[PDB]
């Protein structure tokens, strides 16, 4: 019954939705798990233009990770991120 | 996505094509 975020994900365009994977793939170059383990995440800050410690990267996951796995996978990245997008509207 | 979506531009450099 979490359709309020699931329905929102459909609002994503094909360009957005398809490219959603594109950047995700940078983190999971050889990740069998299919998730970002903060170690790979440090690249995420670099994209912006920052290279803070992996532990510091983990905090970014910790704050952002609603499930509390300490990791961010494609599904969490895809749906969890929509948690921010929904923002009571 | 969450914001402006820096990830769309994030690729910056690439190989293979
Ligand atoms: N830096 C936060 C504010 C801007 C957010 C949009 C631009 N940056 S981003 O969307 O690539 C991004 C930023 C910080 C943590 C992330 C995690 Cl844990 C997973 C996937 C993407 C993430
Ligand atoms: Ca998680």
């Amino acid at each position: 019954m979490d359709d309020i975020y699931k329905a929102a994900v459909e609002q994503l365009t094909e360009e957005q939705k398809n490219e959603f994977k594109a950047a995700f793939d940078i983190f999971v170059l050889g990740a069998e798990d299919g998730c970002i383990s903060t170690k790979e995440l440090g690249k995420v800050m670099r994209m912006l233009g920052q290279n803070p410690t992996p532990e510091e990267l983990q905090e970014m996951i910790d704050e952002v990770d609603e499930d509390g796995s300490g990791t961010v996978d494609f599904d969490e990245f895809l749906v969890m991120m929509v948690r921010c997008m929904k923002d009571d509207s | 996505r969450i914001s402006a979506d820096a990830m769309m531009q994030a690729l910056l450099g690439a190989r293979a094509k």
